[PDB]
């Protein structure tokens, strides 16, 4: 878990 | 309904700097992280930066930090990229891409060229290309344009003002000693040449230079 | 960083015929969240890289059911199950797993035609507009012709001439199974009212002798 | 290979005579039969006319029979429709479309516009479209060109010689009291435009017109 | 004569989802030499006709397995199996069997979007240009919409405006499941100089008001 | 059968 990871929907299921 | 469109590509000195924007359209802006890709010459494609939907957070290669700066303006629907320090390995097409649930780059634009490179910006000189030694019971008869001696890319040709589009090649580039060489072919039927008149449309935005030449018989 | 080995680096498939392109992870892609973000693009002729499959094996909206993904861990396909003269272009598989992001080096796929052609060959001399300005280009189409294989002389009153060529080359798309090609030769003007005739040379499979198209400066 | 060309459509009064060209390539014209089929204005198809590989029988439509004569040169690999005492039933797009086994027409050219009419030849007036009512806060900007009051079809349109072309929408022409009028228009970022240069390039080959309107601020 | 009935005039599908195209002859259209050469054309935007089915279920080559034809005597189906975007166009059945051959009056196919959109509506004023030659033609764009109803008027200092009005539509295509309009209000420039504000007004799905572009002539 | 049918291949199988 990265909490800066950028990514704002793409890792949403 | 969705689009994106970035701009501000060109030719830039190593060493220079260069601001690249993607406008966006037809989806709320700020719900979705935002990704620079670039297309190399060599067509390799390569990952540069990703950026949160707020603009706060962002990934980038390793080999553009302290040199390129990722930002948006969520109130303008407007993506940046800041180019500073420009290599020549930073030569590519530009592309932005939006992403959306389960995948990375789903959205894509049509992509902005960047040339990092110490030639100077040079105008194409368009040549007429005419027969030969065209057989004239041919019921075609093949045209065309020579578009050299330019720097940088890219180059549009159209012929007739895009009345004529059937029978085109357009030929990639190819540089030679810092200046580009394109050519063009057109294919009509000899009844309409040169009865009818043809011409070839050559436009150089780096140069705001524009050509229309028209192709007349030796 | 995780390599992306990508295979073949091209692919020639007839019409309703099946491919498969591997894609190679140099460790495992499995995201810190369990999923696995592996993606594959196509990159049409003249456009932007477009989505196909994500999270491995998922279908992109619109995307044909002919294209499905498979793997895991290290060790992903894209299968096209029957092949259309749409799909020509190259393939990408991209990881976005693990930063930085990387894609794989690309897979062209080209069409198997059913039939060959020969090339139409066109050569024209140097407009009188370049001539005054002091150059002599001759250029050669040599249009529409399959296979790919192709070879391309300039002779110069007989001799083969390697010098001030340059030789473009356009592959197949969507509307045109067949392949085009153009060479340029650049002389001075000088040189060029020095020689008498001027020679396009080509051997290609549909014929057993050379293809040429010759004009004298007259 | 394969290509169909036709041309020498245009405007013509009734009663008129008109000859139509078709030219081929990339196959051995004369094993095969050729057709013409027409596209009407509500754009309903119709079959015109057949004609053997040898050029000696033909069946053609009742309603065309001592007015349209069918033939071809062979040897020049041209198929042709003579057109007299025209009507305004005449008025259509016409194709020629090759036979194959099986198949009535399985290759089809581009087609060539007849308009038969006693209305004038007129050029078009070209007139740069700027805003307008537009949000400054808006990432694109929405421009235009209105050709106006021409006469016959067809026109030509493109932006900044084909460079801009994503982002257009170019209309069909709307025809009152014997003039056509047409809009087209181009989305383009809000930043690139006035500072960057947006053209529209507009060609009417009836009658030789060629008007590059740049659109400036109001 | 053999009259071809065709159903439905138009279909609006799903991507993925099942069509089915009827054609019903007026009598039996079994040619002399026992085969039935009932064929079936796809016509896509901006396209000439090309050919999908002959002699009843036969696929040419290219087309791919998603579209199959039955039927037999007077009846006649085209099925296509799961849709794609780029099967949008107008799709006509022919018989060749008896002369004077027939075509049916075609169906066009369309998309039923998964999602609407709202117009992107534009409005422009005379130009100074036009203005000079005496005329004054305010246009309207609304851009990219869906579903397909929409209802548009012109009001010029509020009264609705209903001469001089021209509309133009655009239907979707390949890589736009959306629709656009255009609408000009042509005047005299002194009738345009009589009053003071113009205004477009649309009325769509996307709104529960209606969707207003408007100018003062300041 | 008519022997002034213009297909020149269409009619063959
Ligand atoms: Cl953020
Ligand atoms: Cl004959
Ligand atoms: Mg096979
Ligand atoms: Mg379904």
């Amino acid at each position: 878990f990265d909490s800066a990871e950028p990514w704002t929907v793409r890792n949403e299921d | 309904e969705v689009k994106l469109v970035e701009s501000g590509g060109g030719l830039v000195k190593p060493g220079g700097s260069l601001k690249l924007s993607c406008a966006a359209s037809g989806f709320i802006f700020s719900n979705y992280a935002m990704s620079w890709v670039r297309q190399t010459p060599e067509k390799r494609l390569e990952w540069v930066a990703t950026i949160s939907g707020g603009g706060r957070n962002i990934y980038s290669l390793d080999s553009v930090k302290g040199r390129f700066t990722f930002f948006r303006d969520n109130a303008r629907n407007t993506l940046y990229l800041q180019m500073s320090s420009l290599r020549s390995e930073d030569t590519a097409m530009y592309f932005c891409s939006r992403e959306n649930y389960g995948s990375s780059f789903t959205y894509w634009g049509q992509g902005t060229l960047v040339t990092v490179s110490s030639a100077k910006t040079t105008p194409p000189s368009v040549y007429p290309l005419a027969p030969g030694s065209a057989a004239q019971t041919n019921s075609m008869v093949t045209l065309g344009c020579l578009v050299k001696g330019y720097f940088p890319e890219p180059v549009t040709v159209t012929w007739n003002s895009g009345s004529l589009s059937s029978g085109v090649h357009t030929f990639p580039a190819v540089l030679q000693s810092d200046l580009y060489t394109l050519s063009s072919s057109v294919t009509v039927p000899s009844s309409t040449w040169p009865s009818e008149t043809v011409t070839c449309n050559v436009a150089h935005p780096a140069s705001s230079t524009k050509v229309d030449k028209k192709i007349v018989p030796r | 960083d995780v390599l992306m080995t990508q295979t073949p680096l091209s692919l020639p498939v007839g019409l309703g015929d099946q491919a498969s392109i591997s894609c190679r992870s140099s460790q495992s892609i499995v995201h810190s969240n369990g999923n696995t973000y592996l993606e594959w693009y196509l990159q049409k002729p003249g456009q932007s890289p477009k989505l196909l499959i994500y999270k491995v094996s998922n279908r992109f909206s619109g995307v044909p059911d002919r294209f499905s993904g498979s793997g895991s861990g290290t060790d992903f396909t894209l299968k096209i199950s029957r092949v259309e003269a749409e799909d020509l272009g190259v393939y990408y598989c991209f990881q976005g797993s693990h930063a930085p992001y990387t894609f794989g080096g690309g897979t062209k796929l080209e069409i198997k035609r059913a039939a060959d052609a020969a090339p139409t060959v066109s050569i024209f001399p140097p407009s009188s507009e370049q001539l005054t300005s002091g150059g002599a280009s001759v250029v050669c189409f040599l249009n529409n012709f399959y296979p790919k294989d192709i070879n391309v002389k300039w002779k110069i009153d007989g001799s083969e001439r390697q010098n001030g060529v340059l030789n473009s080359w356009t592959d197949q798309d969507s509307k045109d199974s067949t392949y085009s090609m153009s060479s340029t030769l650049t002389l001075t003007k000088d040189e060029y009212e020095r020689h008498n005739s001027y020679t396009c040379e080509a051997t290609h499979k549909t014929s057993t002798s050379p293809i040429v198209k010759s004009f004298n400066r007259n």
